């Protein structure tokens, strides 16, 4: 805006392309811990087995559980 | 509770495949007014309440059915 | 506007105060009314088909 | 700003205040309504309603394609 | 100059083609390739017409499409297997 | 008046007209011919595409095999 | 002050000309052996075998012997 | 056997038109600039109109070569040659005839210093290129293609911008000559079997599997230098960048198509068994090139180097579709060919507009051009979108139809090819924003001019072309499907 800076020093090769308080691999370590929270909860859902604790039977629909209405051979 | 609404009647009322249960008969007059009364919540309260009473009893029956099954797993377990 | 050691805060316009008060008031009246009719139902005490 | 006053753009540029913008705006409104005419006739000729509505609708006046696709074994 | 109307082609496969030896009659080998292309295009348009029936069956019948369009779906799916130049050879 | 000039050409003297550059007339004439040769020619040429022929052939073969058995 | 042509910058132009003459600086270092080995030979081969195996799996899925290639 | 066509509009007159223009210009004094310019422009325009009429009388039901006409070489009549087009080559002739007048119009302002030599070279290029697209013989294809090297060499070396044009022209001529010589070896190999090089005949002659493989490899070497394919693609950057704007337009819009057209006209149909055995090999090279050269495009700092590097990625998607050997693959490959010949040329035209005023190609010098060149910025953005295969543009039609064709043959190559969508969008938008968006840099550039009347007219047929094929590609697909269908069915009988 005010004044673009004219180079006075040789430009680097990766100059066309050129997160401050935390390092690179440390950030990955923290993020894997957060993704480890999601994995841990998924395993608890496996061990909870809410499928083995359903308080009602599966629905049973009339006319052969809607065989013809669901596209089954008349 | 026995099927009252036949396949043709449910097909004629274009009933969603998930709602062809045992209270399909009470749904047809409920949906008929819903289209007629612009799906307004403060209308068809009578037709809605009979249908909701149905779908509640069907769930309770299937809840009672599972209670008996739950009460039979323990019979096997204590007789191990 | 009312000045207090340099800072001045202008009084809001009348219909902005009225509309803000009224619309929230309709909301409170809406909630108290719907709690009157559905509070028992959602609290589980009764059923819509009871009667 | 300063040089932007010598720059021609279709959108008008920064701070565009044409002197006759009202008569221009209405001429635009008449044009768009005119273009909306052939679009409506093409739409009404191209609309297809397989099911008769439960109640009469605005489109039962300008559109004549109601309940015509019943024999879908003949579609080609 | 060309006469007004649709193009006309011989309906039957060129006699002179030998399936065991196709590089024996040069003229027939070419007219046979053209015939096969035209035959395949008829099958493609055959399925495309069957696709239109399924489309409007689904649109007309609504939630009753599974029981009502069952036959049209079967016909259309059978036609698309071994059609054109897609994932089926012959 | 608008800001700037369309295509950055200063207007001619008042009462006069812009002088057309040498390329304008041959390019404008060709553009008109291009529209007329394609806009009318493409719509007037017969529909000899293979798809159009096979669609008619598919309708009759479906007719002959449905009317017959 | 005058002329539409850009006011060249010696460092930008040296930057620009360095890029155009990169083949003059190529030395067979360990880094280049690895990069050319991994990305000039190994990766093309892995991709080719994945593509061929994709055909072969289609062959056995359709009850047909594996297609010879190359 | 004389095969003279009954049609009034035939291939011979279209061939002769630019030849007559060139012969007329050699004798006109260079002092008569106005006359030279108008003669060249009118000749090119007449040729374009003739090609449109050739489109009008086209039959989209036949698989037989159309407007077929013969030219005798000897009174012994042993060696007789034929001209003809089909659904595969018609649109390439029309594109050549459309692009040549654009090239004459681009250098209109500098024609005082160019001269008749500039218009003559482009007219001779046009005549040779149309001839190449219209041949039914392997031998004449070789002669006329090998002949295009001389005028392109002259165009690059004389009207190129910097002294790098020397190296660029050298590399162009030598790479193309190597490929052409390999094709010549294949043409003599075929001749020894057949006794002839006539396309209609060799389409009816069976080749042994071993000879099919060997002939395919010699045809491959020729066509793959012109595609271009990795690793013989490195001549294209220097050549396309160092050339003048019209030279770049011809190089990328027409000359690049000769290799993929040679795959469709000769290699694929003539050797159907060899084509199948080499499909995984073609898929690997094409997929590597799309991924590698797109990532290279990201890191280029030159306006023209970015656009030129983009063409390598697009042409290798074209090879993927044409080797899928189905209707969507081949039809998509042809449509992308024509669309690329429009989008790439227009993008080269956009950069040429900027280089004509400012005489720099470095991206870092530009920036903030939206506030000084809004009309150029709007046109630059549209063709930037067309280079990303945006739906609505012509290049999306070819791109998706190829991905459909590749998916039904190999899912893996379709997935690797579809990565062009992510990478192609990355560099295209990065280029547009670094040039047009942002703030001006008055230390580098402080004097600007938007597009003039001639530059605006140049872009209009390009804008109409991409939108037209983008939203209604049926006019093109209708005239191609019969020839495309017979290309796919060639070699099998079930």
């Amino acid at each position: 805006v005010g004044k673009h800076i004219v180079p006075d020093k040789p430009l680097s090769v990766n100059d066309e392309l050129m997160a401050d308080t935390v390092g690179k691999y440390e950030a990955l370590a923290w993020l894997s811990g957060g993704l480890g929270f999601f994995v841990g909860l998924g395993l608890l859902a496996v061990l909870n087995d809410k499928a083995s604790k359903v308080p009602f039977t599966p629905r049973v629909y009339p006319y052969d559980n809607l065989r013809v209405e669901l596209g089954g051979e008349p | 509770k026995k099927m009252i609404a036949t396949q043709e009647e449910m097909s004629a009322a274009k009933i969603a495949l998930g709602s062809r249960d045992m209270c399909a008969h009470l749904l047809i007059p409920l949906n008929k007014c819903r289209q007629a009364e612009f799906y307004l919540p403060w209308k068809c309260e009578d037709e809605r309440h009979v249908y909701e009473k149905c779908e509640y009893e069907l769930v309770m029956e299937r809840m009672l059915a599972m209670k008996k099954i739950r009460e039979e797993e323990a019979l096997a377990k204590q007789n191990k | 506007g009312i000045t207090y050691k340099g800072v001045t805060v202008h009084t809001p316009k009348t219909w902005h105060t009225v509309t803000g008060k009224g619309l929230c008031a309709v909301m409170w009246f809406w909630i108290l009314y719907r709690a009157k009719q559905d509070g028992p139902v959602v609290m589980g005490w009764r059923h819509p088909w009871d009667g | 700003g300063d040089f932007r006053a010598k720059v021609w753009s279709m959108t008008g540029g920064p701070n565009c205040r044409p002197k006759h913008w009202r008569r221009n705006t209405a001429i635009a409104m008449f044009g768009v309504f005119l273009v909306c005419i052939p679009i409506a006739k093409l739409s009404a000729k191209l609309e297809q309603r397989p099911h008769m509505p439960v109640r009469p609708i605005p489109s039962q006046i300008w559109c004549k394609n109601f309940g015509t696709k019943d024999d879908y074994e003949k579609e080609h | 100059g060309r006469k007004k109307g649709l193009p006309e082609f011989e309906e039957s496969a060129p006699d002179g083609f030998d399936p065991e030896n196709p590089y024996k009659d040069p003229v027939a080998m070419v007219e046979m390739r053209e015939h096969i292309v035209r035959e395949k295009w008829i099958q493609i348009e055959k399925a495309k017409i069957l696709r239109e029936k399924v489309k409007w069956c689904y649109r007309v019948e609504g939630v009753n499409h599974y029981q009502k369009c069952r036959h049209l779906v079967q016909q259309y799916l059978d036609s698309t297997r071994g059609v054109g130049w897609g994932k089926d050879h012959r | 008046r608008p800001k700037g000039y369309f295509m950055n050409r200063t207007p001619p003297a008042p009462g006069q007209s812009r002088k057309w550059e040498d390329w304008e007339l041959p390019c404008y004439i060709t553009s008109f011919l291009t529209i007329v040769i394609l806009g009318v020619g493409l719509n007037a040429k017969p529909d000899l595409s293979i798809e159009t022929w096979a669609h008619q052939k598919a309708l009759e073969r479906l007719e002959m095999e449905k009317l017959a058995t | 002050g005058g002329g539409m042509e850009t006011n060249k910058n010696k460092f930008i132009e040296d930057w620009g000309s360095a890029r155009e003459n990169l083949e003059h600086n190529f030395r067979w270092t360990r880094r280049n052996f690895a990069l050319i080995g991994i990305f000039g030979i190994a990766l093309p081969i892995i991709v080719y075998k994945g593509i061929v195996k994709d055909f072969h799996m289609q062959d056995e899925d359709a009850g047909r012997p594996h297609r010879k290639f190359l | 056997l004389e095969h003279f066509c009954e049609c009034y509009f035939n291939l011979s007159g279209l061939i002769l038109c630019p030849v007559l223009g060139s012969i007329i210009l050699l004798f006109i004094p260079n002092s008569r600039i106005r006359l030279i310019r108008l003669i060249g422009l009118c000749a090119s325009l007449i040729t374009f109109l003739y090609s449109l009429v050739l489109w009008i009388q086209f039959d989209s039901s036949t698989a037989k070569f159309q407007f077929v006409e013969s030219l005798r070489w000897l009174p012994y009549e042993n060696i007789n040659f034929y001209l003809g087009i089909d659904g595969i080559s018609l649109f390439f002739v029309i594109l050549t005839t459309f692009l040549i007048p654009i090239c004459i119009l681009v250098g209109w302002s500098g024609m005082r210093s160019y001269g008749k030599e500039y218009i003559i070279a482009f007219l001779i290029c046009e005549f040779l290129m149309i001839a190449v697209f219209c041949m039914l013989d392997l031998l004449l294809f070789y002669v006329f293609f090998e002949s295009v090297l001389i005028p392109m060499f002259i165009i690059i070396g004389v009207w190129g911008s910097r002294q790098r044009k020397i190296k660029a022209a050298y590399q162009f001529f030598l790479y193309t000559l190597l490929g052409s010589l390999f094709m010549l070896l294949a043409i003599l190999l075929i001749l020894f079997q057949t006794g002839t090089t006539d396309l209609q005949i060799l389409l009816t002659t069976e080749f042994s599997e071993r000879r099919q493989i060997f002939l395919w490899i010699a045809f491959f070497a020729s066509f793959a230098v012109k595609v271009p394919m990795v690793p013989v693609h490195i001549w294209l950057p220097e050549a396309h960048v160092e050339a003048p704007t019209a030279g770049s337009v011809i190089l990328a819009g027409i000359l690049l198509k000769f290799g993929t057209y040679g795959f469709l006209r000769f290699s694929i149909p003539m050797f159907p068994e060899a084509t199948l055995c080499f499909t995984p090999f073609i898929y690997t090279l094409s997929a590597i090139a799309i991924i590698y050269t797109s990532l290279t495009t990201l890191r280029q700092i030159d306006l023209k180097k970015i656009i030129a590097y983009s063409s390598v990625a697009h042409m290798n998607l074209v090879t993927i579709g044409m080797f899928s050997l189905n209707i969507q693959g081949i039809g998509g490959s042809i449509l992308l060919m024509l669309s690329h010949g429009l989008v790439s040329s227009a993008l080269f035209l956009c950069v040429g507009v900027l280089y004509d005023r400012h005489k720099t190609r470095l991206v870092r010098y530009y920036g903030g051009l939206v506030s000084t060149m809004p009309n150029f910025s709007t046109i630059f953005f549209f063709f930037t979108l067309a280079n990303m295969s945006l739906p609505g543009t012509s290049s999306f039609i070819g791109e998706f139809l190829i991905l459909v064709g590749a998916f039904q043959r190999n899912s893996l190559v379709a997935t690797l090819a579809a990565l062009g969508m992510i990478l192609g969008a990355a560099y295209s938008l990065w280029l547009y924003n670094r040039v047009v968006s942002g703030n001006l840099k008055p230390d580098f550039l402080h004097k600007f001019s938007d597009l003039n009347g001639r530059e605006v007219f140049i872009f209009i047929p390009f804008l109409v072309g991409l939108v037209w094929m983008g939203v209604y590609p049926k006019v093109f697909l209708d005239c191609m499907h019969t020839s495309v269908s017979n290309l796919v069915q060639h070699g099998k009988f079930h």
